[PDB]
């Protein structure tokens, strides 16, 4: 299974991803 | 002990604090009151790559909450952020 999610990796995502 | 990821939450400090406040309206843009949902929660899982069903993340706001909103608020958000963050000692 590939489900987990980390507070940095999240928060980099939510705000650089395709976001900022 | 217990309630030691908790503790954390509310101690905490301002720089992290104000942190999860600007990471969570992002998060839960149109979600009920202001709370990441099984949906709001699903559109940043596409950006990793993976679309699950609202199932999958119903689980996780069950884990982070147990209030009958059902939804990760302000605090549940910043409380399941420190529970991956592990502590400094
Ligand atoms: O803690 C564990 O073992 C389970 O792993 C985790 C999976 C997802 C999240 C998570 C993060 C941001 C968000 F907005 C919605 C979330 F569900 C948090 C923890
Ligand atoms: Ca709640």
């Amino acid at each position: 299974r590939r489900v987990r999610i980390s507070a940095d990796a999240m928060m980099q995502a939510l705000l650089g991803a395709r976001a900022k | 002990m217990d309630d030691i990821y908790k503790a954390a939450v509310e101690q905490l400090t301002e720089e992290q604090k104000n942190e999860f406040k600007a990471a969570f309206d992002i998060f839960v843009l149109g979600a009920e009151d202001g709370c990441i949902s099984t949906k709001e929660l699903g559109k940043v899982m596409r950006m990793l790559g993976q679309n699950p069903t609202p199932e999958e993340l119903q689980e996780m706001i069950d884990e982070v909450d147990e209030d009958g909103s059902g939804t990760v608020d302000f605090d549940e958000f910043l409380v399941m952020m420190v529970r991956c963050m592990k502590d400094d000692s």
